[PDB]
């Protein structure tokens, strides 16, 4: 339902702001508090294809049902 | 009979340098003496540069404030020496990914990373900025988990290693450069690391070996050894970490916190307003002197502070564009000699000198 | 000031095994438990993995032998162990630093492992939960307590928690467990009473969810390295009978530090206590007693590293120790009393410990921890007496080895532990611990 992405931890900032660019061009809405950058209303196949990809660049991610 | 005074040859800016003195017994001979000072000061520096994965979109900007660096170097002063190092963290367990896979390369699997290392001498002091620039280039990142990075270690080998790192005795500067925190001691317990930083320099083929040994050094520590050593930090961090750093530059003295950008024109700011404020002191000493004279000597310091006695022969404040004025008197109780003699009067840790001529009637 | 220093008891274990790192009593007679973490073990393929030492009174202490809290080596992964190219252990127990935390209620022991570090079934990545040990009934069943062992896999969750880094007894025989490195180092608390231990433990499955258990929430990512649980206390702050746990956060506040009041069945904060000094470690060790003997628990905090200006104005390194006093109305915020150390690079106030009624006239008092003071910094303890208008600002006593300075520090005093009647006199005892020499004196009060 939901996909969070985790960039804390000695991780350069400019990676979060270029995913956030990347997701908000396509339309989903994206919201972060401070580094957690997270996704609302994405569909479980799209989720879990993203999340596939981002763990491949090697970016710790989640889903949330 | 009565004495007299005469100057042999003089050059503008020490303004007189050649003149005989025709003594008599119980006449003292009285002549001034002016100092400028001109020769422009010599300076260490040493860059040391932090490399964790955090740097990767800042690594542009530290490889430009070097090379701005080094130009500046060059332009303000003919005498300069300039080295870099590097850092990222100790390399135990609950700092760095222990696995063997991520060993080889701590970032992700598509880049190529080294692996961690506490601290790299990269390049001992030198007075060749070509090979600055060369060097700087070739820099490639390294891997880190925890987004403090241990830099006090790299601050604390480079303040004590003396000799590998080629400090001299000279005003020495140190440009420090992070995109996040720092560890300091009491951090080591958690992976195990109890024994306090000794401070004594553990370096083996450039490297410091001795981080899974020595925890972390808290800021007392690193005050007192940079104290000790005459360094003066600037610490080239980003906007971030502004708050953090300037609470920092509070409790060790004499430092001042930059902003690292493309634009690196606050910490070459700083540099300069660090070599102006420079300032030395002016001992005159003379030639062992003949039996039956004496001399003595004044001194007439900035905003018209003036000495006698001892306080004559020193002037405690002293830069450039500044002059100070010295009345000297020599006196004799007889005349041991007909025949002339030659002394020399110049001040410390300096060339140019002054020749008087001493002539017994 | 009457803690016969003359000639203490001494304790000695094995060379280079860290004896004596942490210590505590045992009353199921009586006896004193040691912590060796780096002391070798006999079960197999573990090189130091740690073990605690069961050091018997009343007799000549000179037995000393180790307990058995486990045996099994290193255990093998499922799946991989057959159907698969070798052996791949899905635990390291090596090097686990075990029984670097011994304590020890009635006849429960709890010993904790910061280091123990297993790789997970569905990736290879390793990082260090921790794990501790639970004895029950001197020592008729062990449970395996490790909380942090979840399936939240990565640092992103509770991967490098390090549970069991801090850890405390309560009243009630409730456990709590500081997890320092849980959610980015932003530190937790886990606690479960023993009950809830035996009715959801499991073997079989390494991973076992503990009913009831209470635990801290994760926090927005701007409080990442805080280090909460560093060190864990206990008391009644809460007014209602339940006690309430008190954690240090030495790294919460720009790295000033603060400390926190939770309450004992919610695990909401109650209050905060703001640092002094920019890195002091404020919170590097805590405790809870009544020290004015007014019937109400006050707090007392640790700092080590705090530095102050010399008489010359010099800065040197001395730590400082503050006090705070609970009104009926509620604790004041500000420290009621601070405590200064006079040795340079002493790390005064890195180890504190109440000591009970030990000069006997109605208030308790406290002892505080130099590992780097005395003339030669191998170490010294201080005895700081209370009395109604708060804890005195003189030390009554001062305690320092006996034996000669080696070449390495002896961290004399890094850990304490007193308020018990060991001896059976009718007056409380200390036990100093000296790991540097591997070595844990204890003191008897005449
Ligand atoms: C003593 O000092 C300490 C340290 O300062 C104080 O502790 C911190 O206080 C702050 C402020 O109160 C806390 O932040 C708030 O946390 C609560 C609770 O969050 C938890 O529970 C939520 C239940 O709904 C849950 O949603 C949260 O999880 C999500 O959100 C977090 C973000 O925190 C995210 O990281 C997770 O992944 C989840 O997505 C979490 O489990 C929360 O209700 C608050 O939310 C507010 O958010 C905005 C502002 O951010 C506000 O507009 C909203 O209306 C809402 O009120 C806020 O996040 C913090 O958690 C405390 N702990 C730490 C470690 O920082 C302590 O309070 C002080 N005590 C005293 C007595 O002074
Ligand atoms: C626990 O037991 C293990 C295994 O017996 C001990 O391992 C030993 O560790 C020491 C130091 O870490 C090693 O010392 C080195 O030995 C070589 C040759 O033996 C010597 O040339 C070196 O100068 C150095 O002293 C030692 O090899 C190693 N193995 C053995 C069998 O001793 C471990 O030290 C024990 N731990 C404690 C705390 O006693
Ligand atoms: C970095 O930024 C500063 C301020 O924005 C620039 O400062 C100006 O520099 C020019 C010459 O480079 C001067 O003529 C101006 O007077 C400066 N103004 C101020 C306010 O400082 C600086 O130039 C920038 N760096 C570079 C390399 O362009
Ligand atoms: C609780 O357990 C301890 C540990 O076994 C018992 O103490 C001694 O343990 C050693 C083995 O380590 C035995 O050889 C001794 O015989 C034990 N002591 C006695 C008196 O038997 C202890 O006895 C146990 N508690 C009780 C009440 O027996
Ligand atoms: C600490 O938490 C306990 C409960 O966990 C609070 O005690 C009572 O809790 C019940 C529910 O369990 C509430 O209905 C009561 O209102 C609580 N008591 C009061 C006086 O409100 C306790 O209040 C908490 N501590 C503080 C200081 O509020
Ligand atoms: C977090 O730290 C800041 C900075 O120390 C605190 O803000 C003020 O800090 C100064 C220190 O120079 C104190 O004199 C003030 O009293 C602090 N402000 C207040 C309102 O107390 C801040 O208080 C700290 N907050 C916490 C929760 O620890
Ligand atoms: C110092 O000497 C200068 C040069 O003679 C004179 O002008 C000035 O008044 C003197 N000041 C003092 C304080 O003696
Ligand atoms: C030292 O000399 C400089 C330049 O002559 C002057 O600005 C300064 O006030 C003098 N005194 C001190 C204490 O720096
Ligand atoms: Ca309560
Ligand atoms: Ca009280
Ligand atoms: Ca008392
Ligand atoms: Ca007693
Ligand atoms: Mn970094
Ligand atoms: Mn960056
Ligand atoms: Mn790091």
């Amino acid at each position: 339902s939901e996909l969070i992405i985790h960039g804390r931890g000695d991780f350069p900032s400019s990676e979060l702001e270029r995913l956030r660019e990347r997701f908000e061009r396509l339309g989903i809405k994206v919201r972060v508090d401070h580094k957690v950058l997270t996704l609302i209303g994405i569909s479980e196949e799209e989720a879990e294809r993203l999340a596939r990809e981002l763990r491949k660049r090697g970016i710790w991610v989640e889903i949330r049902k | 009979p009565r004495g007299s005074k005469d100057i042999k040859k003089n050059k503008n800016v020490i303004q007189p340098q050649q003149l005989v003195l025709r003594l008599r017994s119980g006449e003292p001979q009285t002549f001034t003496l002016k100092f400028k000072r001109a020769e422009d000061y010599p300076i260490d520096l040493y860059y040391l540069m932090d490399l964790s994965y955090s740097m990767k979109d800042d690594l542009e900007n530290v490889k430009s404030l070097g090379t701005d660096l080094m130009n500046e170097m060059r332009r303000i002063t003919s005498d300069f020496r300039i080295g870099f190092g590097s850092f990222v963290e100790k390399t135990v367990m609950p700092y760095i990914s222990t696995t063997p896979a991520k060993l080889r390369n701590p970032c992700t699997s598509e880049q190529n990373c080294t692996s961690p290392f506490s601290y790299k001498n990269v390049l001992s002091l030198t007075n060749k900025g070509e090979v600055f620039n060369e060097l700087v280039g070739k820099q490639r990142i390294s891997g880190n988990l925890d987004s403090p990075e241990g830099g006090f270690d790299a601050i604390m080998q480079v303040a004590v290693c003396g000799s590998l790192i080629g400090w001299r005795n000279v005003t020495r500067l140190l440009v420090f450069s992070t995109d996040a925190g720092f560890h300091f001691a009491g951090d080591g317990k958690l992976g195990g690391i109890v024994l306090p930083n000794d401070g004594q320099c553990h370096l083996e083929n450039n490297m410091y070996t001795m981080s899974h040994y020595y925890d972390y050094p808290s800021i007392a520590h690193l005050v007192q050894k940079l104290s000790e050593n005459n360094i003066q930090t600037i610490f080239a961090v980003t906007e971030e970490f502004q708050p953090v750093y300037k609470e920092l530059k509070n409790l060790i003295p004499k430092s001042a916190v930059g902003t690292l950008s493309a634009n690196s024109s606050n910490v070459i700011q700083l540099i300069i307003d660090a070599y102006n404020s420079l300032s030395s002191e002016v001992i005159l000493e003379n030639g062992k002197l003949s039996e039956g004279v004496t001399i003595s000597y004044k001194s007439y310091c900035k905003n018209g502070v003036n000495g006698t006695g001892e306080n004559g022969r020193k002037c405690s404040n002293i830069s450039i564009g500044d002059e100070v004025q010295f009345e000297i008197s020599i006196t004799s109780n007889k005349c041991p000699k007909k025949d002339s003699d030659s002394f020399k009067i110049r001040p410390l840790g300096f060339t140019e000198e002054v020749e008087v001529i001493l002539q017994y009637i | 000031f009457n803690l016969d220093a003359e000639a203490p008891a001494v304790l000695s274990g094995p060379p280079g095994s860290f004896f004596g790192f942490s210590v505590e009593f045992y009353r199921p007679g009586v006896s004193v438990l040691v912590g060796a973490p780096k002391a070798n073990t006999s079960q197999p393929g573990v090189l130091q993995g740690g073990a605690v030492y069961l050091c018997p009174w009343g007799a000549s202490p000179t037995q000393c032998t180790p307990i058995e809290f486990d045996s099994k080596g290193s255990r093998l992964l499922e799946s991989s162990l057959s159907s698969s190219e070798g052996e791949e252990p899905v635990e390291y127990k090596s090097l686990q630093w075990f029984g670097a935390t011994v304590r020890a209620h009635g006849s429960s022991i709890l010993a904790c492992a910061p280091l123990y570090s297993w790789r997970t079934e569905k990736e290879p990545l390793s990082d260090p939960v921790g794990t501790c040990y639970l004895s029950t009934d001197n020592f008729t069943r062990i449970l395996e307590y490790a909380p942090c062992r979840s399936d939240f896999s990565w640092a992103a969750g509770q991967g490098y928690c390090q549970g069991g880094f801090s850890a405390e007894f309560t009243k009630t025989g409730r456990v709590v467990l500081g997890g320092p490195g849980s959610y980015f180092w932003q530190g937790q608390i886990l606690s479960a009473t023993q009950e809830q231990i035996a009715e959801s433990y499991y073997p079989e499955y390494l991973i076992n969810l503990v009913q009831g258990q209470l635990q801290t929430r994760q926090a927005s990512s701007i409080y990442d390295d805080s280090y909460l649980g560093y060190s864990v206390a206990v008391g009644e702050f809460s007014g209602d009978d339940t006690e309430d746990f008190v954690a240090g956060v030495p790294k919460g506040n720009l790295t000033y530090g603060y400390v926190t009041i939770l309450n004992g069945s919610d695990i909401r904060s109650l209050y905060n206590f703001s640092g002094e000094q920019m890195a002091s470690y404020f919170g590097y060790a805590v405790a809870a007693t009544d020290v004015n003997g007014d019937g109400l628990d006050d707090l007392l905090v640790g700092a080590p590293l705090l530095m102050d200006r010399t008489p010359d104005g010099r800065p040197q390194e001395v730590g400082r120790v503050y006090v705070y006093l609970q009104h009926p109305a509620g604790i004041e915020p500000t420290p009621t009393l601070t405590l200064t150390g006079h040795d340079e690079f002493g790390r005064f106030g890195s180890s504190l410990t109440p000591l009970g009624d030990l000069d006997q006239d109605g208030y308790n008092d406290v002892a505080i921890g130099a590992p780097f003071g005395g003339e030669t910094q191998q170490g010294v303890v201080f005895v700081f007496p209370g009395g109604p208008g708060g804890l005195g600002s003189k030390p009554s006593q001062v305690l320092q080895p006996l034996w000669a300075a080696s070449h390495t520090p002896d961290f004399f005093g890094s850990a304490l532990r007193g308020g018990r009647d060991l001896d059976g006199n009718g007056y409380p005892d200390l036990i100093v611990g000296s790991f540097g020499v591997d070595k844990a004196v204890v003191y008897r009060g005449r």
